[PDB]
């Protein structure tokens, strides 16, 4: 269950680092067919286990 | 050699060239080796020089 604004999700990351009790706050839009955040991984490796 | 790997393989590349130099080292060795090489072979009766 997560807690939503306007329709869009919060989704929570301890690795966001929090000094002197400030912090910051994200908004992001994913997938290559709208122009959006992609990560990149390298297929077919010598040894692979799982993708990359 | 897993990430620059396409069109050519790298380690396979890599193999081929070292492996062209050592043919030439081994067709250096044929003729100049001191002890089996064809210089040292040849024997002083079939040594000659030029006019």
């Amino acid at each position: 269950q997560f807690i939503t604004w306007r329709g869009i999700p919060l989704i929570p990351s301890n690795k966001i680092p929090v000094e002197d009790g400030k912090t910051k706050i994200l908004l992001l839009r994913v997938g290559e067919k709208r122009q959006g955040i992609v990560g990149l991984f390298q297929p077919g490796l010598a040894g692979e286990q799982s993708p990359g | 050699a897993d990430l620059y790997s396409s069109p050519h393989d790298q380690i396979k590349e890599q193999l081929r060239l070292t492996i062209e130099t050592i043919k030439e080292r081994q067709e250096s060795e044929l003729i100049n080796n001191p002890e089996y090489g064809l210089l040292a072979s040849v024997t002083d009766d079939q040594r000659i020089s030029t006019l």
